[PDB]
This record gives C-alpha cells, structure tokens and sequence, in this order.
C-alpha cells in the first residue's frame, strides 16, 4: 500500500488560534518520529507521526497539491490546511532538512 | 503563519 519516503524526529504542534498558542499534537509533549507515506495507487501523501515513548498517532495529514510549505527557520517547519496549522519542531537541523526535502519532493510531483 | 513556539 503505502511507502514512507523519510524519517523525522520532531515535537509536533497545532495551532490554538482562540488561545494563540501551539500546543502538543495529541496532547502529549515530547519527540515523534514523523514519516511522510506514498500511497501509490493515487500518487497521495500523507504526514504520520507517532510518539517515540508509546506510539500514539499524532498526526495523520494529506498533502494536497498546491500547500505552502513554510520553513520559518532552520528548525521549526509549518503549514496549514482547511482546519488546523501544524508544526513541526525538528530535532535538528539534519531533521528538517530531510523531511523538507521529501516534502518538497511530494509538492513537486503532486 | 503563526510566530514559532518558545520554551
């Protein structure tokens, strides 16, 4: 079915926009291991991250054609969609740099 | 886009 095509480490986040305020996705803070999946089939995409600690999903999100991928800085990467804004809080910068460049990577192919 | 988090 579906092909990860990178591994992340990052502190995932949503946007509390009546709190104006990141919080944790899932409700949990701590480090995920953020995959983005190729559903070939379709040629769609999607984020999946899963906490290190207990696995708990938290975040499932497609990639639609078109998304403003935004590299705020060298660590911390956001985008939005129809609902929420989501953020990713990279490990390292060898982090984001790998999970950008698959995400670029699925933009230019959608 | 909102400002990155902090601490």
């Amino acid at each position: 079915s579906e092909q990860s095509i990178c591994q992340a480490r990052a502190a995932v986040m949503v946007y509390d926009d009546a709190n104006k305020k990141w919080v944790p996705a899932g409700g949990s803070t701590g480090f995920s291991r953020v995959h983005i999946y190729h559903h070939t089939g379709n040629n769609t995409f999607r984020v999946v991250g899963r906490k290190i600690q207990d696995h708990q999903v938290v975040i499932n999100c497609a990639i639609p054609k078109g998304l403003k991928y935004n590299q705020a800085t060298q660590t911390f990467h956001q985008w939005r969609d129809a609902r929420q804004v989501y953020g990713l809080n990279f490990g390292s910068k060898e982090d984001a740099n790998v999970f950008a460049s698959a995400m670029m990577h699925a933009l230019e192919v959608l | 886009x909102p400002p990155p988090p902090t601490e």
